[PDB]
């Protein structure tokens, strides 16, 4: 669902879906080649 | 007729091996995509 999300100070608006991306353990979020945020790790359940 | 047939047969090789042209359509696509990517990437600049 399209929501206004605030993940650990990273604020945006969008729809969240389950991901097949495999973050490195220290990585908290990710962005595209054009530096737009694409995936976020949830600081509670450590889910991408 | 034989000469025309031979030339039209060689066409399929002369269009993708000798290169030369066919790079202008790719140039158009690349230029438009690069312009769009730069326009998006300009959103990460502080501008002071
Ligand atoms: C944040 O707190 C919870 C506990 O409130 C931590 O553990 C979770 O606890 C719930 C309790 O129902 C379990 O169902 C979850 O599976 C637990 N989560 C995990 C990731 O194991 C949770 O780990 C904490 N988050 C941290 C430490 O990042």
């Amino acid at each position: 669902k399209c929501v206004n999300f605030n993940f650990n100070g990273l604020t945006g608006t969008g729809v969240l879906t389950k991901s097949n991306k495999k973050f490195l353990p220290f990585q908290q979020f990710g962005r595209d080649i054009v530096d737009t945020t694409d995936a976020v790790r949830d600081p509670q359940t450590l889910e991408i | 007729a034989n000469q025309f047939n031979s030339a039209i047969g060689k066409i399929q090789d002369s269009l993708f091996s000798t290169a030369s042209a066919l790079g202008k359509l790719q140039d158009v696509v690349n230029h438009n995509a690069q312009a769009l990517n730069t326009l998006v990437k300009q959103l990460s600049s502080k501008f002071g």
